[PDB]
């Protein structure tokens, strides 16, 4: 060819001058009688103005640029032989960019197992090709080169050497300058990340249910680093982690005594080990280990009562002995069975052992001391006294001022205290059915409590029987039965109403009580309407206390329909419609 | 040179103590070694505990003041690390021992830890062949009995810095 | 007799190899050169104790030297030995009388060197064995050194006492224990306490390469390769070295390999095709060799196609265009093409010298395509190469199918309102996605005037304001190819209100038996139409195109559901594309009950009769064809008269049913009736199901 371009690699940072050369041969020269004057330089296969060009010598001519921004600038240099017939002779590609700046966050990282690893961030884009090497020596030896395959991480190839001070930094090169980042000095031993532990074991306690030993193993590099434990337990049904004081975990230790605990309990458990001086990396979190309480004896005895049906004139009564099983939170175990003693204060114990909820016994006119206690795998529960007195007491002591109501979707139900003291409170209560038999729910409540609610699965519209008897020391109380609904209802059919007699201008209205079943609520009134073929609505409202309304302002030879609806607290529901003749 | 080994006087004696009790332990070269050479019969241990090299005493280390006491330990690190550049150019097998590399970069670190400790006293410290083997018994004998004075003097070394540190004057 | 007597010159040995070099001539000899053996007499510790005798038999020449080797087990340094030959002539043709000749001197061998009253010496030092093999070592102590006893790692030693310095232990069958070797150490038990011995080096057997075979690539290089075996390489400097030698036979080249169990071989040009080849695996110990025999053509492994581009020279059409590394003319690869779309897989065979194109044929339109080519050699097939996937997508092309068009003309405002319906086209039908459809009406008075209208997607209604001139319409599909074929239709001078017969048909559950009358005999084909007769909603017009020469066509749809009347259009279309309006039929798929009574309304009350009537019912918004009346009167006193059936009640009453035969007559008087009386009566109509639902009975008074 005719030669070559001067600088052959421009590289210029945005934002200055440049000026480049094509020198031509003197055999292209004499061969094509081309000088440098007919030279037309091209940029991305464009024109260039002729301001910019300038020619120098016979063989060179020199071009300028000033504040270049295309990143990827095509420059050739080509001759217009005769003829307007455009030679190319040379072409080259200049590149625009800046120079680096300093990196900084010189940081590393010692993984347990594998060599170092250190990070920096780069900064600013350059737009060119830059390579980052890391460097690393002693204060009397030197390692090998780091150079970044890709990215900014680089993992050294030489074993860690630990108790020996280290210094390392990186140095940022292009095809514009080289920039080094500051060293830094430190420890390998001081940026160890070590692993999880793992094995770990959670074990029970038979002596103390309330404790839970655990146990691990760490690595600790074959036991060069003293390791302090984070130990988080929690229960399996919350998703919060409850830590413990970090200032009891800072001993080098493979075990732990958690305290405080719930009896017959399941736990979860993670750990993560540090090195003592507090330095280094927190590793990750171990596997999660499970482990159950042991269990323990009973806090609270089960709730206890008694039935006893009518039987007259015979020497022994018949009594059904009830009593509910304890939740998984007061049994502190699986219940295995109820024990039971009876004695009429002056004879021997009779024991029974009953695995059900009911035990049915043949008792006699006296008064018995009754005693009832779950027994757990560990021990017996505490002695719940209950005596039964003779068929022949009355009460004296009844409770007063017994009130319902319904609140948050709960049956409140508030009551006043006997002046007498009483041991424990018992609240009974059941549906109303006229067509078949309710079932008996109970529950027991203590001397304190005047007010609470009903603990069951109740259903709406429904009228429930409530019942409350007070326990006192020598026998039960006055029993009292009042009425209460939890979401009262229009009914589902309106009453039945008849004429018991007509007569010339008057007429009584008869009708029928709506069921317990039917009723859906408390009823208020009753509200009666009637009107004739041509005749105006005329309604009138009776109090349900009445059954029998004579109704006046009846004209005689004319017919009359008639119809009665029941409104409740939740509006109302009409009824079946009926006509009847006057005379 | 000033590239390291920071003016900080009580981590370097701390790091010094750690590296003497870690090499000072015979689980370290001379048991593997024994165990590879099948050389655990009771008879190859009491011919190994015979056959002893002439290392400094503790009595004479703990005579000496610190400065010569710094450049005997220099003097015979280096003499330790040309006996097992010499095992390692007559054994004739990298893979299988790496507590050889593990030793020799150990005592590069003492070397270096001890040269610092040095410089930072403004003390300078004191600045200075066949292949093949005719037998394999004596060589083995040799070896073992320079593993045992090794460790000897290691753990010699490591009370010496004990009562240093100590000492504290 | 002639005295061949052999006379010893020198003797030397060798104890590293523990062997014995004798060299001896005869002065005795006349001839130049004749047949001789040389009984050999070997002792031990003295003269007397013959140990090895053998015979020695070659020719020896004039003035030529005799040179014999001897080896001895146990080492030469321990014990001296005496050694004595004579010759013997095999002249088998002259005097024959072979007699021996005198036995020449006892030249002493004798190679102990030496030993110090206070040390102790121990031969053989360190001795490479073979796992299985026997060794003698001797031992040899000083005066003061008693009771020597050597032993094993861990076991005792029972050594014999050759004489009375020296002792030997004999080893047999010896074991591998460590690469290592087993260190034998002996203690003195008086004199000097110390430990002296040698290691016992014992090395593995070395193995026969197994599976040794090889492959070419690309006609250079031959990758080779085996299987090792056992490693018998020794830690010290005894052993150390492995090497495996593979030499060709026709070019004579080998050179040690750089691994253990592969190599790379470069074969020189010259378009040789044979081989021979003698792999060789070789210790200090022993040396294994294995040959193997094979063909550079018949193990080709050809690797990736390359160059691989394809084209697109239609919808249906494309070109499959790759290259591969051929080394000659004659070597022709038979490749495998695979074409596969969706689930359906296309394979075929092609046979290729360097480059060649598939021409690939019906290709769907609008379909990705994946190709899968592979190649391997034609006559000698060794293995297949790799899988070249290349995906590409095919364009569109413009429809192919004519659409099926309909029409529904009234009147209204005075003009013939025309509402054009299409239905959607098919995916295979389309062969693209449709864009807008073309809308060209042409006016038969005026073809110059002619209007365009567009309908874009997917639009499938539209409305024309047309007069009572006849237009011609034209009706196709634009995607962003081309045109569709259009289908043709014209107008009439037909108001739509044509006059014919009505027919009802009984309609199946899911077909309806439509049948129509020709009343041309020159005819296109027909089309029948129908909607869905309800209250508050607009019918879809579906239509399906027929045959001339067909006249009954079972209809089926899932939208048919009984209690609603179709009321269908069967239309001709003539040789003009005109369609004509030629018979109407409607009809239920399955007829129900009714759903409404008509309201009552007493006209005049007798005290003896009364009459009944009601309006008109809705013949067209039922759900089925009325046939008549059932009303059913309730009283306390009256008898049901002929031709009223009676039917009693429970409830002490009288029931009478009257069927109305014809759902035309709507007024019907009943008699035999009694004044001041009381009377209910309820009306309701009835289908082929069923009567209508049991309404109240109307209250009703006569005086
Ligand atoms: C060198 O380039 C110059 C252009 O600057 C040219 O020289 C001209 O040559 C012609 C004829 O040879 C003369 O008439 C002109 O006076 C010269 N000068 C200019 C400015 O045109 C030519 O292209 C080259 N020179 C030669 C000798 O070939
Ligand atoms: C005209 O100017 C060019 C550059 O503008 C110069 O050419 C140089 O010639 C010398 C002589 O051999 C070379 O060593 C240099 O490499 C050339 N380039 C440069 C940039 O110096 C020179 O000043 C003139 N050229 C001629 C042929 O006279
Ligand atoms: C070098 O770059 C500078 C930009 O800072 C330019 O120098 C001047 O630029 C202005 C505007 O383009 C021109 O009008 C002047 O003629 C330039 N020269 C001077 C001396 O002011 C220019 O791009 C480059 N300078 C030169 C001398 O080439
Ligand atoms: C300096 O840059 C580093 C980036 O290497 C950052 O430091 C940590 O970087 C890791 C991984 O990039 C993050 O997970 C951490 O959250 C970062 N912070 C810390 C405190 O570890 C960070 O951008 C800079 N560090 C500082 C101390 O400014
Ligand atoms: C009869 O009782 C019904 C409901 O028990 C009453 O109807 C409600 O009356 C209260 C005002 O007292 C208002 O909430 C509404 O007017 C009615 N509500 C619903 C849900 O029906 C009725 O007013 C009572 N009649 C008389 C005469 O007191
Ligand atoms: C001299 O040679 C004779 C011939 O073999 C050997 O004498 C044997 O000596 C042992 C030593 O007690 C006897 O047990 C044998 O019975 C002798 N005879 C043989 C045939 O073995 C021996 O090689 C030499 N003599 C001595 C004393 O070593
Ligand atoms: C090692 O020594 C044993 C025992 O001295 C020898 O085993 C002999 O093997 C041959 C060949 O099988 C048998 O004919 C002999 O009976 C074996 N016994 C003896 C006493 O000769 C043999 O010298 C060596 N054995 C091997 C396996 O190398
Ligand atoms: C096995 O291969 C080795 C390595 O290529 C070679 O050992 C050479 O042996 C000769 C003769 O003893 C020496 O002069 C050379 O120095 C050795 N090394 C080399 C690289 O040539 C030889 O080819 C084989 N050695 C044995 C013992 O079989
Ligand atoms: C093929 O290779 C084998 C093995 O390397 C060789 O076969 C030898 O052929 C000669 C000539 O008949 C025999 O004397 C040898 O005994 C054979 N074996 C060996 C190991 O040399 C020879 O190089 C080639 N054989 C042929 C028939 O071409
Ligand atoms: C090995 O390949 C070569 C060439 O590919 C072939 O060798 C032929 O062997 C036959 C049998 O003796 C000869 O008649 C031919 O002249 C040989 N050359 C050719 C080009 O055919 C053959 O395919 C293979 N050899 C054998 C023995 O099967
Ligand atoms: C695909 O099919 C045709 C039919 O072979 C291809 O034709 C090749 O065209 C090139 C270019 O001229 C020739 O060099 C080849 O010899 C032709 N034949 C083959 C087998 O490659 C062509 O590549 C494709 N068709 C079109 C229209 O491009
Ligand atoms: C950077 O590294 C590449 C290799 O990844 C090398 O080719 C190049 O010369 C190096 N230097 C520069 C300035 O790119
Ligand atoms: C940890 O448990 C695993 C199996 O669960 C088993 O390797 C061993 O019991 C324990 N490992 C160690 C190193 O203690
Ligand atoms: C309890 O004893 C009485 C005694 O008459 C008798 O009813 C029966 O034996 C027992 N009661 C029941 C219900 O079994
Ligand atoms: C004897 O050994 C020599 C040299 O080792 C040599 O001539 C050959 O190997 C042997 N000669 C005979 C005749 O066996
Ligand atoms: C040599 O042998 C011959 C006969 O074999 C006989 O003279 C005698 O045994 C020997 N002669 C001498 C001089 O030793
Ligand atoms: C073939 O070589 C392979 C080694 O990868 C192995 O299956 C075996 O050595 C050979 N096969 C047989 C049947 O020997
Ligand atoms: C190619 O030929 C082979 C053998 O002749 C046979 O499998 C078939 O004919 C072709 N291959 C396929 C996949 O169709």
């Amino acid at each position: 060819p005719c030669g070559y371009i001067y600088p052959e690699f421009p590289v210029v940072q945005r934002g200055s001058n440049f000026t480049a050369i094509c020198v031509l041969k003197e055999a292209c020269l004499q061969h094509y009688y081309v000088n440098a004057s007919y030279i037309v330089w091209k940029t991305n296969h464009a024109a260039v103005p002729r301001e910019q060009v300038t020619v120098i010598n016979r063989t060179t001519s020199s071009v300028t640029f000033t504040d270049v921004v295309l990143p990827s600038v095509q420059l050739t240099c080509n001759i217009l032989s005769f003829g307007q017939i455009e030679q190319n002779v040379y072409g080259v590609t200049m590149l625009s960019g800046f120079p680096p700046d300093k990196p900084t966050n010189l940081t590393c990282i010692v993984n347990e197992g594998k060599n170092m690893l250190c990070q920096w961030d780069p900064g600013r884009e350059t737009y060119l090709e830059t390579n980052y090497t890391l460097k690393s020596e002693w204060a009397t030896e030197k390692f090998p080169d780091c150079q970044s395959k890709h990215g900014t991480s680089c993992m050294v190839s030489y074993m860690p050497t630990y108790y020996v001070n280290i210094e390392v930094w990186v140095e940022a090169e292009n095809a514009l300058g080289k920039v080094s980042s500051e060293s830094i000095n430190f420890d390998p031993v001081d940026k160890v990340k070590p692993t999880p532990p793992y094995n770990l074991s959670v074990t029970n306690s038979e002596e103390l249910s309330s404790i839970l030993k655990l146990s691990w193993v760490s690595s600790g590099l074959g036991g060069l680093l003293d390791l302090k434990s984070d130990i988080q337990y929690r229960t399996k049904d919350a998703s919060t982690w409850i830590q413990v004081p970090l200032e009891d975990t800072m001993s080098p230790r493979t075990s732990f005594t958690v305290q405080d605990l719930k009896p017959f309990t399941e736990y979860v458990f993670r750990i993560r080990s540090i090195k003592d001086s507090g330095k280094g990396y927190w590793s990750d979190w171990s596997e999660e280990a499970s482990g159950t309480t042991y269990e323990d004896r009973p806090s609270r005895p089960p709730s206890f009562w008694y039935k006893t049906n009518p039987s007259h004139g015979q020497e022994y009564r018949s009594v059904r002995l009830i009593w509910k099983a304890l939740p998984l939170s007061e049994a502190n175990g699986k219940i295995l069975d109820y024990e039971v003693i009876l004695t009429q204060s002056k004879s021997v114990s009779q024991t029974y052992t009953v695995t059900g909820t009911e035990l049915t016994v043949n008792l006699t006119n006296d008064r018995y001391v009754a005693s009832l206690a779950a027994r757990n795998k560990v021990g017996k529960s505490a002695a719940a006294v209950l005596t039964i007195p003779s068929p022949h007491v009355t009460a004296a002591y009844s409770v007063v001022n017994l009130k319902a109501f319904p609140k948050d979707n709960l049956l409140w139900v508030e009551w006043t205290p006997p002046p007498k003291p009483v041991s424990k409170y018992i609240l009974e209560w059941c549906v109303l059915s006229e067509n078949a038999p309710c079932v008996e729910d109970w529950q027991q409540e203590d001397a304190t409590v005047n007010r609470t609610h009903l603990r069951g699965r109740l259903l709406e519209s429904k009228c429930y029987q409530i019942t409350v008897t007070p326990v006192f020391a020598t026998g039960p109380g006055g029993s009292e039965s009042l009425k209460a609904y939890l979401k009262q209802a229009a009914p589902a059919r309106g009453p039945t109403v008849r004429t018991k007699k007509v007569g010339k201008n008057e007429a009584v209205l008869a009708w029928d009580q709506i069921p317990v079943d039917d009723q859906n609520g408390f009823i208020r009134n009753y509200s009666i309407s009637y009107r004739t073929s041509v005749g105006k609505e005329m309604v009138v409202h009776v109090d349900s206390s009445h059954t029998e309304y004579t109704l006046s302002s009846l004209s005689s030879d004319t017919l009359y329909m008639v119809r009665m609806a029941a409104y409740t607290d939740e509006g109302g529901k009409d009824g079946p419609e009926f006509t009847f003749t006057t005379p | 040179a000033n590239r390291g080994c920071s003016n900080s006087s009580s981590q370097l004696l701390s790091q010094l103590q750690n590296q003497a009790n870690l090499t000072g332990n015979t689980e370290s070269l001379l048991e593997p070694y024994i165990r590879l050479q099948n050389l655990n019969t009771p008879d190859l241990r009491a011919a190994c505990t015979q056959h002893s090299v002439a290392f400094p005493s503790e009595d004479t280390l703990r005579q000496l003041s610190k400065p010569h006491f710094l450049s005997t330990v220099y003097t015979t690190l280096d003499r330790v690390l040309y006996q097992l550049d010499a095992l390692r150019q007559k054994f004739l097998k990298t893979p299988a021992f790496p507590k050889l590399d593990s030793a020799r970069h150990n005592i590069l670190g003492i070397r270096n830890n001890v040269f610092c400790m040095a410089r930072l006293l403004n003390h300078s410290l004191e600045i200075p062949r066949s292949t093949t083997t005719p037998d394999v018994f004596n060589t083995k004998i040799g070896s073992c009995g320079f593993l045992w004075g090794y460790h000897r003097f290691m753990g010699s070394v490591g009370r010496v810095f004990r009562e240093w540190d100590d000492g504290s004057t | 007799p002639l005295p061949l007597t052999p006379e010893i010159h020198k003797v030397s040995f060798q104890l590293k190899l523990q062997e014995v070099n004798l060299e001896w001539t005869v002065p005795a000899l006349t001839h130049e050169e004749l047949n001789m053996i040389f009984q050999i007499e070997i002792s031990r510790l003295n003269i007397s104790n013959t140990i090895w005798v053998e015979n020695y038999s070659t020719t020896v020449k004039r003035e030529e030297a005799v040179r014999w080797n001897w080896t001895s087990d146990i080492p030469l340094e321990c014990v001296k030995h005496f050694i004595r030959i004579r010759a013997l002539v095999d002249d088998t043709k002259s005097l024959p009388q072979s007699s021996w000749g005198n036995w020449s001197s006892w030249k002493e061998v004798n190679a102990k060197v030496s030993v110090e009253p206070d040390k102790s010496l121990i031969f053989p030092k360190d001795k490479v064995l073979e796992e299985g093999s026997n060794v003698t070592i001797c031992l040899m102590y000083g005066q003061n050194v008693y009771n020597v006893s050597c032993k094993l790692q861990d076991e005792p030693i029972h050594g014999e006492q050759l004489d009375s310095h020296v002792s030997l232990l004999k080893l047999n069958n010896v074991v591998f224990l460590s690469d290592t070797g087993t260190n034998i150490n002996c203690q003195a038990t008086k004199g000097p306490k110390r430990i002296f011995g040698t290691v016992l080096f014992v090395s593995k057997v070395l193995e026969e390469p197994k599976n040794v075979s090889c492959e070419t690539r690309d006609f250079k290089t031959l990758d080779c390769s085996w299987e090792p075996g056992v490693d018998t390489t020794l830690t010290w400097r005894k052993q150390r070295f492995q090497n495996y030698t593979l030499c060709e036979s026709f070019s004579k080249r080998c050179e040690v390999s750089n691994y253990r169990n592969s190599y790379t071989w470069q074969i020189t040009e010259g378009s040789q095709e044979m081989y021979n080849f003698t792999l060789t695996a070789e210790n200090q110990l022993r040396k294994r060799s294995v040959n193997i025999n094979f063909n550079l053509t018949h193990r080709v492994h050809p690797k990736a196609p390359q160059d691989v581009t394809l084209k697109i020279i239609g919808a249906t059409k494309a070109n499959m265009t790759w290259k591969v590394h051929s080394h000659g003319n004659n070597y022709t690869l038979l490749c495998q093409v695979k074409l596969q779309y969706g689930e359906v897989i296309h394979e075929h065979n092609v046979s290729v010298h360097m480059s060649a194109n598939y021409l690939f044929s019906d290709l769907d339109p609008d379909t990705k395509y994946k190709a899968f080519v592979r190649c391997a050699s034609a006559n000698h097939f060794w293995k297949w190469s790799d899988w070249t996937q290349k995906e590409f997508s095919t364009p569109e092309t413009a429809p192919s199918q004519a659409l099926d068009v309909w029409r529904q003309v009234w009147s209204e405002n005075g003009r013939r309102i025309v509402t054009l319906f299409w239905k959607p086209l098919l995916k295979s039908q389309a062969n693209g996605k449709i864009i807008s459809y073309n809308i060209v009406v042409e006016n038969e008075a005026k073809p110059t005037e002619s209007e365009h209208y567009c309908v874009w997607a997917p639009a499938l209604s539209t409305n024309l304001s047309l007069d009572l001139q006849p237009y011609k319409i034209r009706i196709t599909t634009n995607n962003s190819m081309g045109a569709s074929p259009e289908s043709l239709m014209v107008l009439s001078n037909d108001s739509g209100h044509e006059e014919v017969k009505e027919k009802t048909i009984k309609g199946i559950k899911d077909a309806f038996n439509i049948s129509w009358e020709p009343v041309s005999g020159d005819t296109m084909g027909y089309v029948v139409d129908w909607c869905a007769h309800s209250q508050d909603q607009r019918c879809d017009l579906q239509w399906k195109n027929l045959g001339p020469n067909t006249t009954s066509t079972t209809i089926t749809s899932d939208d048919f559901k009984p209690g609603v009347r179709y009321n269908f259009r069967i239309f001709e279309r003539s040789v003009e594309h005109k369609a004509r309006l030629v018979e109407k039929q409607r009809g239920y798929t399955q007829e129900l009950a009714p759903l409404v009574n008509p309201k009552v309304e007493i006209p005049y009350s007798t005290p003896n009769s009364f009459v009944l009537r009601w309006p008109d019912y809705d013949s067209d918004f039922q759900a089925g064809f009325i046939k008549g009346y059932l009303v059913y009167v309730k009283s306390k006193e009256m008898q049901c008269n002929q031709p009223w059936e009676r039917t009693l009640l429970p409830d002490n009453s009288v029931l009478c049913k009257y069927d109305i035969n014809g759902s035309e007559t709507k007024t019907l008087t009943v008699e035999n009736l009694q004044p001041e009386s009381l009377y209910e009566f309820f009306v309701t109509p009835y289908t082929s199901a069923g009567p209508g639902p049991n309404e109240t009975f109307t209250k009703v008074t006569t005086p």
